[PDB]
């Protein structure tokens, strides 16, 4: 599922560009906006990749997989 | 609104709890610091001014 | 004189151009179309350099200096004594480097292996071309190139570095220096590990990859593997070259003032109280 | 500070000492690298009249693991091939060689292999290093696209079979070979492909080095559960020889 | 029904009840805090 | 195009490897617990850990942490304990070496005492790490090449920090602990003693650094080129020569007229890398103690170039002409 | 009875009681310290 | 409010205790340093100015 | 309060003992350093000033 | 009983008692030192 | 206080000795150096001035 | 008896005895040195 | 006091001997240099000024 | 008897006797040297 991670990284890059342009609009300079945009890229891209792409596809496999770990625990 | 309990049939409670615990503290810290970055709502400086 | 295992590899074919017209060897060297071009260009450049040295008035290796023209000549041609020989030698050197790269390509094709080495050499060629072609072209004069002298091509570096007050404050210079140091450290560690694995104390058996993996996991807690280390080294060297080129190309045509002042964006952010 | 004579001071003495040390170090480094491939020979297989300015080094001994004996270098060439199907194109030295039969089948040129030992490579425990994935307990795919079950396309657009297994390196947790089951039209049995010469896609695996008709003559392994160094060399080089000998246009000048 | 984590309907109901009670008490404290801040110094 | 072997197509994961062992019982000090990183698995190995915890490692970790904390708290106190100002000026602060007036005596805490204490801690930590790297190689039954190559850099470290201040008789000759201050020290040291370009040993160290970078680029490209013949398994090629080594040697023999072996190239790499800090330390040790002006030294030894043309902008153009008026 | 750790309902009460007692002790100490600081130097 | 003990059935108490201790110590150190960063509540300087 | 002994059923004493020792030593060292860094509680300078 | 570290109740009580004795001694030493320092040089 | 011998049932007798030796030597050296930095407790300078 | 290093009660008791025997001598030497230093060059 | 011989049942004599030799030589050299760094205790300068 | 290194009681006692003899000789030599140095150029 590397494609979803690459999509999240691209979304983060686009969000960084948008935030940079917005910071130009507010009244900052190029580098001041660029630094905050890069921050936003890395933070939001990492968060989305860990969270959204961590929801691997499963409908009934997830429940028994969740239930299986509920049995290993409680006796260890 | 009586069927809001189904969100626990989809979302993992532990991950959501960790995310909320991080987010609430972060938002509280940012709000307090933003209140500290002004002049009218800075109690540390207000105490010195009134001393 | 061949090696004891070389004869079976000496077959015909794998030429980009020329066929069997230049398909032979001279001693150990392999000859081709690009070998002929390389020989011509290199010999012409060397003989022109020594002609300029003779006309300068000194044959001392430390004191020979061939310099680019004045800034008033612009991008045009200068008299051969007032800096035109430098332009001719630059053309010859570019041709020789390109021919060397293409000869390496032909040898790789004949041996049936990958084309990584010419690709790596292309980055050094790019850095040289950025030094002598792209930056002078953007600045508007051929006189911005460095002279061809053993000890006179360091005065140019010093004066160009001091033209911006403090060149250590260039961020791309920082990146390039960090890459250089990291590459040297990685090479030292790789060589030491391989040599120690292949050369145990007297009376002991040789080791294998598992022993090296254990060693570095015991040492620092992580091992990159016998295949990842080569990728890492190649990438580090290529990045060092690329960022050196970027650092030299942003200094003149993009930034004009001193480099320490560039950090005023950080020093004057609105977030600070 | 003062000078010993003329302009000679401590710095000059250090510089000259470093010059001497560097000369000796260069001699040592060059001599250390002449333990394989010497003495030199001419194009007729005889010893050449010229041997260079660096004399041969002295002997060193390697003590190998798993009771495989000792190796002493420099010495005789034990990896030498016996009968090569090659022909001289000139009466003197410095000219290429001409294949006599089928270069891909005769192992000459970019298809050449070395006569290595006919035993598998062992790990620290003494087990064969490369093992099929169906005999390795606890191993599974963790990332990327699984190639098992996908069709295989040759260098000319012909489908020859399906990927049936992978051969992995248990010690280093890396995939080495991909096993192929051939259609009856294109041959019989199974063949191995090294991982460095394949491109796995979402619906297919492509091998651009050789064509469809060259798949039946790939060297086969004697055992279904292990591979030796000699077999790996012959299989791997057969695959490399196709970059030049699979077509007439790959050998002639590109222009 | 639509279980993903391994919960039953009544288990989810109990979880929701406890979580909502805690959240509403936490907000009840913050309401008094906000009224105290407004009384000390209005900001509107 | 053909696969270039820069990123792995498919990853596989098995049981974690705990490591080899012998009668020295390396297991008793190794930790328990490992992880797997799929992001790094695209380039190299994915397993992370475990690590070996001796006494040298713990001592080095604790003492280096003490040095770090001392420097950081001094920098924080220098700014008034203001966290926003500490963050704003992080790259500009430092822990300055003592004043020249105190010689080699112990200075007050305000003018270099903390610097000396932190330097002592850093020295102890570095020596402990070197002892650990020697001990590990001694217990796994291997050569000690790693220890020698570390000692090569420790030599320059000590020359820059310990030996030269003692020879010059002052603790003020050391390097400040800061990002920009240390670059400032580099430039000021270069200016104060003539031109460091004309120091021959600086030139030799530059030569070896360039050669080392060139050699790793060449070796990485060569190994990635012949990886289709199992060229990354270098040890088995050394013990039993295959076609990959022959092709790799023949490439360079046909390119430049001479080549190497699978084991001899690593000797070349080790020496080019090691020879840089040694020459650098030798060159640094001679500055001030022996030679005080390197341009004058070059002039006296007749390898300083001479120029004929004139100086000044008025010899080439006009002030109004430059402005375009 | 849901359990993602393996603890039982009976076991998950004594620990909560001890944690609550520790929290109460910490709160009392903090309240005393804040009252002393407010006496020394007010800030409201 | 009477069913808050169920939190230990979701999170392992060891990690929770370690995180709570680290967070409390770091927050206390940060707050003490922030109080030190001002002039009104800098107790060392106040004591120095009263002698 | 009386059940505080149960911490040893959750935490290993060996690790927490070392952690406590290291933390206590570090805290004492930094507090003594802070005292030494000020001009009002520097006993070394007080000895010189008094005599 | 619940025990993640393989210890019994009585051993835990003994260790807690010894740790408490050590803590009380350390606290007494700290209190004496603080009283002496405050007598020598007040900071409030 | 009479049952403090049980620390050897928790900790090894060799690690403690090594750590104690290194810690004691480092602390003694640091304290002696700190004493040497002042103008009132430097025995060398006091002997020099009293001659 | 609870144990983690393999030592017994008597071995630990003897080791503690000799350990404190050395510790008391070290502390006495340190105390004598401190008293001599205070007599020579007083602080506080 | 009379059972100090047991220290050799814990420490390897080889390591202790090597460390003792290195430590003694380094400490002697450091003390000699520290004396040499002063004016009152430098015997070379005293000998030079004597005549 | 307890033994970590692997020696016995008698070997340890003999080694300690030799070590203490050498240590006493070295300490006596150092004491004489220090006394001579103090007489030559006294501190304190
Ligand atoms: C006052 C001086 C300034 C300064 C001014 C500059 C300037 C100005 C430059 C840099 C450049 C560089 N600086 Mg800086 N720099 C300073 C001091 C430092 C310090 C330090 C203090 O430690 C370091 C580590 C560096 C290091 C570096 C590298 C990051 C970089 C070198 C380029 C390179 O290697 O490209 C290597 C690439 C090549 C050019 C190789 C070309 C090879 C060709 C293609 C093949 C040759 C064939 C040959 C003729 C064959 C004949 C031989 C036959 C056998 C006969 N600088 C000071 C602060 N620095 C340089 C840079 O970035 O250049 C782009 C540069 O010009
Ligand atoms: C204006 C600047 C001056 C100049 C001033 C200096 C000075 C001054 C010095 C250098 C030095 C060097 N110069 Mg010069 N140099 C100039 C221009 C250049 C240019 C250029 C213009 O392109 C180049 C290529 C270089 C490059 C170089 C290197 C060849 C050499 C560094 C040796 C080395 O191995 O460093 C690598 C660094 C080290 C090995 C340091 C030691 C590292 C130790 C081991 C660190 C221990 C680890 C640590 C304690 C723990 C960290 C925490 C961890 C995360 C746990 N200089 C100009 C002319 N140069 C050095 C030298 O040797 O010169 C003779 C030196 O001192
Ligand atoms: C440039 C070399 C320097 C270095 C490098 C280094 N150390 C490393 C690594 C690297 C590259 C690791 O990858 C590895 C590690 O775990 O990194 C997170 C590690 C490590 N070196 C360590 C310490 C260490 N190394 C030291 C030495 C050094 N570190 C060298 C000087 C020192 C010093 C100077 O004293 C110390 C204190 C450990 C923190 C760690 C050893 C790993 C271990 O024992 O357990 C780790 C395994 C786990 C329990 C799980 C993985 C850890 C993850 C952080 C948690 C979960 C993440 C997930 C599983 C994937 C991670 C994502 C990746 C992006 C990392
Ligand atoms: C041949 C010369 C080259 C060289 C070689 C070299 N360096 C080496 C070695 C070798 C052979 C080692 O064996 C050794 C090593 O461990 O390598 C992995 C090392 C090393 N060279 C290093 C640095 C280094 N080398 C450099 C250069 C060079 N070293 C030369 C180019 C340079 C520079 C300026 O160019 C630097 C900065 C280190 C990475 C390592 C030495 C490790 C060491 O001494 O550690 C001592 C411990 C401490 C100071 C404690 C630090 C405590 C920290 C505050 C936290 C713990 C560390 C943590 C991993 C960092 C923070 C991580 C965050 C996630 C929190
Ligand atoms: C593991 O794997 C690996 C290996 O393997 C095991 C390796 O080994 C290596 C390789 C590494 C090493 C060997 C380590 C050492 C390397 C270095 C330190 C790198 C630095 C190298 C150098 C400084 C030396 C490089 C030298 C060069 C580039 C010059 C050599 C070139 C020539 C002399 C000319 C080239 C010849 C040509 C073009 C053919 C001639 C042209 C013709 C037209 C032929 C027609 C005939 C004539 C013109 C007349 C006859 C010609 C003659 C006699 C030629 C000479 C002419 C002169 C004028 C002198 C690596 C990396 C590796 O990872
Ligand atoms: C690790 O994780 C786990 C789960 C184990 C934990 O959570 C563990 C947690 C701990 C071990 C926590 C431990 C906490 C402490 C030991 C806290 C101790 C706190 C104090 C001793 C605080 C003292 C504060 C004193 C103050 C603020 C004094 C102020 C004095 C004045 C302002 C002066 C005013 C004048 C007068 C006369 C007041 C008189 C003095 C008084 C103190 C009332
Ligand atoms: C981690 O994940 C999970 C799911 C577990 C969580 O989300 C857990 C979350 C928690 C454990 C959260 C815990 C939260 C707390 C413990 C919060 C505590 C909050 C306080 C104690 C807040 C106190 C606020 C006090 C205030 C604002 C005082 C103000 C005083 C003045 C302004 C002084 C002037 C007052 C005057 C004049 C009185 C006038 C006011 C009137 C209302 C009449
Ligand atoms: C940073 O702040 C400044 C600079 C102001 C400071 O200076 C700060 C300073 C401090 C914070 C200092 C703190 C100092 C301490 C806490 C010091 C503590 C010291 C000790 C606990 C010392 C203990 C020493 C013990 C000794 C010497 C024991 C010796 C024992 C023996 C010689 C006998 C042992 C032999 C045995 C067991 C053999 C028997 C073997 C058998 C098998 C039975
Ligand atoms: C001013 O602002 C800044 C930030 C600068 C500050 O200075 C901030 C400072 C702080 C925030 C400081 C905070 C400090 C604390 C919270 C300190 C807490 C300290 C403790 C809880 C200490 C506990 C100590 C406990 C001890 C010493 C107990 C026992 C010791 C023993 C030696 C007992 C021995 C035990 C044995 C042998 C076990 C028995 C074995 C068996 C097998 C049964
Ligand atoms: C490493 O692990 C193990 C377990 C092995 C250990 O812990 C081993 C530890 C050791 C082997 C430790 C060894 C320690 C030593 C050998 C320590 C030795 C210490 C000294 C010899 C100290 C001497 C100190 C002397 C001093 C401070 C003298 C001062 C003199 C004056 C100040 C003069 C002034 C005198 C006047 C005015 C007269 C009045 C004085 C009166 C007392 C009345
Ligand atoms: C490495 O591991 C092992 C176990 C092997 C060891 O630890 C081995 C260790 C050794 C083999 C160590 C060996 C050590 C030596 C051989 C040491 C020798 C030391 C000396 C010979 C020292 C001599 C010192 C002499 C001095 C200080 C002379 C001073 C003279 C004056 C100051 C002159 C002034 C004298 C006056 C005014 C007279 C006053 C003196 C009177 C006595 C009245
Ligand atoms: C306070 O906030 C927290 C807690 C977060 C912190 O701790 C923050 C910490 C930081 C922000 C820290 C930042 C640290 C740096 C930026 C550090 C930079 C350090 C350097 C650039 C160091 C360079 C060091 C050395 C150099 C360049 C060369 C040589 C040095 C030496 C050989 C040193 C050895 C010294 C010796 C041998 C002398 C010792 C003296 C004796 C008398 C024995
Ligand atoms: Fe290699």
């Amino acid at each position: 599922d590397m494609t979803c991670t690459i999509t999240c990284w691209g979304i983060g890059v686009l969000l960084g560009i948008m935030t940079t342009v917005g910071l130009m609009v507010v009244g900052w300079s190029f580098l001041q906006g660029a630094f905050m945009g890069v921050l936003a890229w890395l933070i939001v891209g990492g968060v989305l990749a860990v969270a959204v792409c961590g929801k691997d596809n499963a409908e009934q496999i997830r429940a028994e997989m969740a239930a299986a770990r509920e049995r290993v625990r409680g006796a260890t | 609104m009586s069927k809001f309990y189904k969100i626990w049939l989809i979302f993992d409670p532990r991950r959501v709890f960790v995310a909320q615990g991080v987010f609430l503290f972060l938002l509280a810290a940012m709000i307090h610091l933003v209140l500290l970055s002004t002049e009218h709502f800075n109690w540390f400086e207000l105490a010195a001014a009134n001393a | 004189a061949l090696l004891s295992f070389e004869r079976k590899y000496r077959v015909r074919g794998g030429t980009l151009i020329g066929g069997d017209l230049f398909d032979f060897w001279v001693g150990p060297f392999y000859v081709g179309f690009f070998g002929v071009t390389t020989a011509f260009f290199a010999l012409l450049g060397t003989i022109l350099i020594f002609w300029g040295a003779s006309q300068q008035g000194t044959f001392n290796p430390w004191l020979i200096n061939i310099a680019p023209p004045d800034l008033s000549y612009g991008l045009g041609m200068a008299p051969l004594m007032e800096g035109g020989l430098w332009q001719i030698i630059t053309i010859c050197a570019i041709g020789a480097f390109v021919s060397w790269a293409l000869r390496e390509v032909e040898i790789c094709r004949k041996l049936g292996m990958g084309y990584h080495v010419p690709f790596a050499f292309s980055v050094a060629i790019f850095a040289y071309v950025t030094l002598v072609v792209f930056r002078p072209l953007l600045m508007g004069a051929w006189g911005h190139g460095f002279p061809y002298g053993i000890w006179s091509h360091l005065d140019w570096v010093s004066n160009t570095g001091y033209a911006y007050l403090h060149f250590h404050y260039n961020p791309a210079h920082m990146l390039a220096v960090t890459f250089f140091f990291t590459t040297t450290l990685a090479l030292a560690l790789h060589g030491a590990l391989v040599l120690s694995a292949a050369n145990p104390p007297k009376g002991e058996e040789v080791k294998g990859p598992d022993n090296e993996d254990t060693f570095f996991r015991d040492f620092i807690g992580y091992s990159i593997g016998t295949l990842g280390i080569h990728r890492v080294g190649l990438l580090l060297a290529l990045n060092a070259g690329f960022w050196s080129a970027v650092c030299i190309i942003i200094s003149g045509p993009v930034w004009t003032k001193g480099w320490p002042e560039w950090w005023n964006w950080w020093l004057e952010m609105p977030i600070w109280p | 500070e003062e000078t010993f004579f003329g302009n000679f001071d401590l710095a000059s003495l250090s510089l000259w000492l470093f010059y001497g040390f560097f000369a000796l170090l260069i001699y040592y480094l060059q001599t250390e690298n002449m333990r394989e491939g010497y003495p030199l020979e001419d194009e007729d297989g005889n010893t050449a009249a010229n041997q260079g300015p660096f004399p041969l080094p002295k002997e060193k001994t390697f003590k190998l693991q798993h009771g495989r004996g000792e190796l002493t270098l420099p010495g005789e060439d034990v990896q030498r091939r016996d009968n090569l199907a090659l022909r001289k194109t000139a009466h003197g030295n410095g000219f290429p060689m001409e294949p006599t039969g089928d270069p891909m089948l005769d192992g000459v040129g970019p298809a050449s292999w070395s006569k290595r030992r006919d035993v598998p490579e062992l790990d620290a425990h003494g087990h064969p290093k490369i093992v099929p994935m169906s005999a390795a307990e606890g191993f599974g795919v963790s990332a990327g696209t699984d190639p098992r079950g996908l069709p295989v396309m040759a260098g000319d657009g012909e489908i020859v079979g399906l990927v049936s297994d992978m051969w992995i390196d248990e010690a280093e947790q890396l995939v080495r070979y991909l096993e192929l089951e051939l259609d009856p039209e294109w041959g019989d049995g199974k063949r191995l492909v090294q991982r460095q010469m394949v491109r796995i896609k979402s619906d297919r695996v492509k091998v651009r080095s050789i064509y469809g008709k060259h798949f039946k003559n790939v060297p086969k392994t004697k055992s279904p559960n292990q591979v030796t160094l000699l077999e790996e060399d012959k299989i791997m080089a057969y695959y490399a020889g196709g970059t030049l000998y699979a077509d007439e246009s790959r050998l002639e000048p590109q222009l | 029904d639509l279980s993903f984590t391994g919960l039953t309907d009544e288990q989810a109901q109990e979880l929701h009840s406890v979580y909502m009670s805690g959240l509403w008490l936490f907000s009840a404290v913050a309401v008094v805090a906000h009224l105290a801040t407004f009384i000390w110094r209005p900001w509107f | 195009p053909e696969y270039q072997n820069i990123f792995t197509q498919v990853q596989v994961q098995g049981p974690a490897e705990l490591g080899v062992d012998n009668e020295n019982n390396l297991t008793e000090e190794r930790t328990t617990g490992t992880g797997f990183s799929q992001l790094i698995g695209w380039i190299g190995n994915a397993q992370l850990g475990p690590i070996y915890l001796g006494w040298f490692g713990i001592i080095s970790l604790v003492t280096g942490t003490l040095w770090f904390n001392i420097v950081g708290f001094n920098m924080l106190s220098q700014v008034g304990y203001s966290i926003p100002e500490f963050i704003r000026q992080l790259f500009w602060l430092a822990l300055e070496p003592p004043s020249p007036e105190y010689g080699l005596r112990m200075p007050p805490l305000d003018d270099g005492g903390w610097f000396i204490i932190a330097s002592f801690f850093l020295l102890v930590s570095v020596i402990s790490w070197w002892l650990r790297t020697y001990q590990l190689a001694e217990m796994h039954k291997m050569g000690k090449h790693v220890a020698w190559a570390f000692a090569a850099a420790i030599w320059l470290f000590l020359v820059l920090g310990l030996f030269r201040p003692i020879l010059m008789g002052s603790w003020s000759e050391a390097v400040p602990y800061g990002i920009f201050p240390h670059l400032d020290w580099t430039t000021a040291f270069s200016i104060r003693y003539g031109n460091l370009y004309y120091n021959p040993f600086h030139a030799l160290s530059i030569v070896f650094l360039y050669g080392s970078v060139l050699l790793f680029a060449m070796h990485g490209a060569t190994i990635l080129a012949v990886t289709r013949f199992g060229g990354d398994r270098e040890l088995e090629q050394i013990y039993d020569r295959g076609t990959a080594s022959e092709r790799a040697g023949l490439f360079w023999r046909w390119t430049m007229g001479f080549n190497a072996t699978m084991e001899g190239i690593h000797r070349w790499a080790w020496w080019f890398a090691v020879l840089t800090p040694i020459t650098g330390g030798i060159g640094i040790l001679l500055t001030g103690t022996v030679v005080d002006n390197w341009f004058l030294w070059a002039v006296e030894h007749n390898f300083a170039p001479d120029y004929t043309q004139d100086y000044g902008y008025e010899a080439y153009t006009t002030y109004d002409g430059f402005l375009g008026r």
